[PDB]
Formats: C-alpha cells, sequence, structure tokens
C-alpha cells in the first residue's frame, strides 16, 4: 500500500495566525494525466469529514480561500492563512493513485487563545433522581482556557476523593475555550445526613480559588 | 437538496453479523461511486473499499476481505455495508461517501456507530440542572449503554451556549453525560427550557422540562 505520513500528530496555532501541516508518501502520486493524486480532508468534532483541496492546490466548491496547498512527488503542504476557531478539528489526507485508497494518520489543530478564567456553577441533585436511591452533585466550569483546572468537592467541610468523574469539551467552534463537568455521587441516606455541598475550582486564570455550595433544603 | 442519510446506531453480538445502509436522495445513486470509511474510537480514518453504483464492482482494502461487503441497490437508491464474524476490533463509526468525476468526494451521511458486546442495551435516565446577568441549567443523562446519545434543547430551536459533554463511563460499564445551556437571567420566568434525549440502541426518547428549582 502506499503510506502517507502526516508529522506532527498536533500544531497548536494562535487565532489569526497562519499554519504549514506536511503530508509525505511512500512514493510518488504523479498520475498519468499530470494531477498529483492527493486530497485533504477536515473533520471537526461529532461531524463527518469535509473535502478542502482535490488534487494539491484545487479548492473544493464551498470552501474558504484561506486553505490552499502545494507540493509535487512525494512531499504536500495544507496552508491555513488568518486560522478561525471554526478550524479546529483533524485535517487527514487521502491518495487516490493506487487501490486501496489510504488515508494519513491525521494532525489535530490546537488554536492558541488568551487565558480565561471559568465561571463555576454547582447543581443539586433532582428530587425526581432522590425517589430512585441515589443523588448526583454537579460542578460546571464555562468558557476557560487552558485545560488544565483542578476540582475538588467538599462535604460539610469534609474534602471528598474517590466518589466523582469529570468530562471536558474539545475547544469550542466559536471561542476556542473548554468547559468541564464534575458529576459527585453519593447515595440518598449520605446526602439527606449531611448539609453543606461545594465545589472547589482552582485554574491559572483565577488570583485565588473560587467555591460554589449550597445547603441541602435552603433554596 | 442532495443528502445520504445513514441508518440508525447498532448494538450487535460477538461472532454476529450486521449490514448498514446509505440512502440517496436528490440525485440517482448509480451515477456515483460509494466510499465507506471506519473511525474506531478515538482513532483516524481507515478507508474501507468503494463500489461503481452503475456496476456493482468493488475494490476493498485487503486488511478487511472476507469481513467486509459493500452492496448497491440500484432501483431503491441504498449502498450497503454488511460486516461478519464482528468481534470488538469492529466498534467504530462508519461513514458513507459519493465521488463523482465533476465533484470528487463531496457528500458524506452523518456516520453510523456499530458497538459489538456480549451485554444488553441500557436507556438513560434524564434529570434537570435546576438553574439558581446570565443563568446556567442542563440535564444528567445517566446510566446508558452502548453509544451515542443526541441531545437538543427545546427541539433544536435553541443552539448558542449549549455544551453537550462527551460520554464519561462509570465503574458500573455504563455512560453518563451533561449537557449544559447559559440563557439570560431575565429569561427564567417567561422561557421553557426542555431538553430532548434520543437514545436508538434502547428505543427511548424522552423530553424533560428544566425549570427554576423549589419554594
Ligand atoms: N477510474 C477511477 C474513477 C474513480 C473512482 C473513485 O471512486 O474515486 C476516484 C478518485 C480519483 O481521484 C480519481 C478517479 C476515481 C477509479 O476506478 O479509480
Amino acid at each position: 500500500d502506499i503510506e502517507l505520513t502526516q508529522s506532527p500528530s498536533s500544531v497548536p496555532v494562535t487565532l489569526g495566525e497562519s499554519v504549514s501541516i506536511s503530508c509525505r508518501s511512500s512514493t510518488s502520486l504523479l498520475h498519468s494525466s499530470g494531477k498529483h493524486r492527493l486530497y485533504w480532508f477536515l473533520q471537526r468534532p461529532g461531524q463527518s469529514p469535509q473535502l478542502l483541496i482535490y488534487y494539491v492546490s484545487n479548492l473544493a466548491s464551498g470552501v474558504s480561500d484561506r486553505f490552499s496547498g502545494s507540493g509535487s512527488g512525494t512531499d504536500f503542504t495544507l496552508r491555513i492563512s488568518r486560522v478561525e476557531a471554526g478550524d479546529f478539528g483533524v485535517y487527514y489526507c487521502l491518495q487516490s493513485l493506487e487501490y486501496p485508497f489510504t488515508f494519513g494518520s491525521g494532525t489535530k489543530l490546537e488554536i492558541k487563545r488568551t487565558v480565561a478564567a471559568p465561571s463555576v456553577f454547582i447543581f443539586p441533585p433532582s428530587d425526581e433522581q432522590l425517589k430512585s436511591g441515589t443523588a448526583s452533585v454537579v460542578c460546571l466550569l464555562n468558557n476557560f482556557y487552558p485545560r488544565e483546572a483542578k476540582v475538588q468537592w467538599k462535604v460539610d467541610n469534609a474534602l471528598q476523593s474517590g466518589n466523582s468523574q469529570e468530562s471536558v469539551t474539545e475547544q469550542d467552534s466559536k471561542d476556542s475555550t473548554y468547559s468541564l463537568s464534575s458529576t459527585l455521587t453519593l447515595s440518598k441516606a449520605d446526602y439527606e445526613k449531611h448539609k453543606v455541598y461545594a465545589c472547589e475550582v482552582t485554574h491559572q486564570g483565577l488570583s485565588s480559588p473560587v467555591t460554589k455550595s449550597f445547603n441541602r433544603g435552603e433554596c | 437538496e442532495v443528502k445520504l442519510q445513514q441508518s440508525g446506531a447498532e448494538l450487535v453480538k460477538p461472532g454476529a453479523s450486521v449490514k448498514l445502509s446509505c440512502t440517496a436522495s436528490g440525485f440517482n445513486i448509480k451515477d456515483t461511486y460509494i466510499h465507506w470509511v471506519k473511525q474506531r474510537p478515538g482513532q483516524g480514518l481507515e478507508w474501507i473499499g468503494r463500489i461503481n453504483s452503475a456496476t456493482g464492482l468493488v475494490k476493498y482494502d485487503p486488511k478487511f476481505q472476507g469481513k467486509a461487503t459493500i452492496t448497491v441497490d440500484m432501483y431503491s437508491n441504498i449502498a450497503y455495508l454488511r460486516l461478519t464474524s464482528l468481534t470488538s476490533e469492529d466498534t467504530a463509526v462508519y461513514y458513507c461517501g459519493r465521488w463523482t468525476f465533476p465533484r470528487y468526494f463531496d457528500l458524506w451521511g452523518a456516520g453510523t456507530t456499530v458497538t459489538v458486546s456480549s451485554a444488553s442495551t441500557k436507556g438513560p435516565s434524564v434529570f434537570p440542572l435546576a438553574p439558581s446577568g446570565t443563568a446556567a441549567l442542563g440535564c444528567l443523562v445517566k446510566d446508558y449503554f452502548p453509544e451515542p446519545v443526541t441531545v437538543s434543547w427545546n427541539s433544536g430551536a435553541l443552539t448558542s451556549g449549549v455544551h453537550t459533554f462527551p460520554a464519561v463511563l462509570q465503574s458500573s460499564g455504563l455512560y453518563s453525560l451533561s449537557s449544559v445551556v447559559t440563557v439570560p437571567s431575565s429569561s427564567l420566568g417567561t422561557q421553557t427550557y426542555i431538553c430532548n434525549v434520543n437514545h436508538k440502541p434502547s428505543n427511548t426518547k424522552v423530553d424533560k422540562k428544566v425549570e427554576p428549582k423549589s419554594c
């Protein structure tokens, strides 16, 4: 098979700056027609692949002219000038010279933006859940940068541990920030036993840690 | 107006077979080559093969010969991918895409999620994350298997400020996620907020109103 190497695996680029990424083939992609049989695709998060460039240099119908390509023989380059938040995703090259057609392993575009502190929100468990015997307490860190953050749970001032997990979004398609959810799971009995539920957030955008808390029953 | 519509998510047993569909509308599938692409969770795109819809002839990546069979029904406007002797390596999203001489790779389906498992499906429990300038509210989508779930807000009328989190596994071997949205605090007494949660493997669809807390 023809092998396509995409190096590096991840490149960071600042909003509004240009970037170049590489696809190198194990053999020449020159077809007898005089076309080089290489394509570029963008896969945004949760989406199908989207064609950007055909045959090295040709802009696909409906694609921004911020995207261009060049190269010959074995080394090809996609260029994105004035990178926008919407360009976040993974770029894949594909060769059509020989069957089987083959993809490169893909280059993730990381978008650099300014530091941003999280907005922090805490949610008690729903009365509907409590009837089922389980209590889930949720802590939301909204629209922050960079990705690193620490969430500690405390119940009546007792530092919790072992009884929580979290999820982080990929970089936002509009503003290139992250958001993070942390869920504390306890048993109806435990939750009914204790008063003060607190989420303590540490992030480099904050001059000191932020705590959001509620007292059970006190609405 | 031209579209490829792929079949729903499937939970299938190890050793069994599955057949995925890719339906053309707004064009005649016989005028196109149909490509199938695999993507295992968190991995890259893998070319499976492609069928000439006018002739039925297929090219395959030999890594899949004896597991993958691409076919086309010219009359019904549908292409298919059949996978046999399923293993956990076949858990993935499968995309279909067309190619023509004038437009190249200009059209893809939204992908079909296939999960190969001995385990039975579980549908989600949906709970409100009730709101406290800007307010946050949401829905907790708890204890389902397999992926994926879909979440919308107000039947898709509300897109701005929504964040639907990646699923995480619990120690139970079941997935959980949350979807949140930030809204003007002034809308809390006026505007209704409903999360719409669908899970095809469990034949689950739920709508949960999220409204200010209590007292
Ligand atoms: N005679 C060609 C036509 C073709 C079919 C296709 O599915 O994809 C393509 C991609 C190309 O960049 C060029 C030609 C094709 C062939 O069977 O390979």
